[PDB]
């Protein structure tokens, strides 16, 4: 009972970051995006290596 | 014996970015000239004799 709010969490964490894309309301099934922090991570670590 | 200035490239090259400041007196230091130490005397040779 004392974790019932990190259980929560969670299971809502794992909801969203398995989350799913909609245009209309029907998914479209095999779509590929990648998200601000993941392209600048990616920026990070080029900008790492062209520094080093 | 190669060059100093290829292993300096070399030990500059295959150093990564965390380590790479700490270990630049060695990288100097591994390719300074060589000064032979100053040996003992045993003076006074079968010529100078």
């Amino acid at each position: 009972a004392k974790n019932a709010s990190e259980v929560s969490e969670l299971l809502a964490k794992s909801l969203a970051e398995k989350a799913v894309v909609t245009e209309g309301g029907k998914v479209v099934e095999g779509f590929s995006y990648v998200s601000k922090a993941v392209a600048a991570k990616v920026i990070a670590t080029r900008r790492a290596e062209v520094h080093e | 014996e190669g060059n100093s200035v290829a292993g300096i490239i070399k030990s500059v090259n295959e150093t990564s970015g965390a380590n790479l400041l700490s270990s630049l007196k060695t990288i100097k230091a591994q390719a300074a000239p060589i000064y032979p130490a100053a040996a003992s005397s045993t003076g006074y040779s079968t010529q100078a004799k």
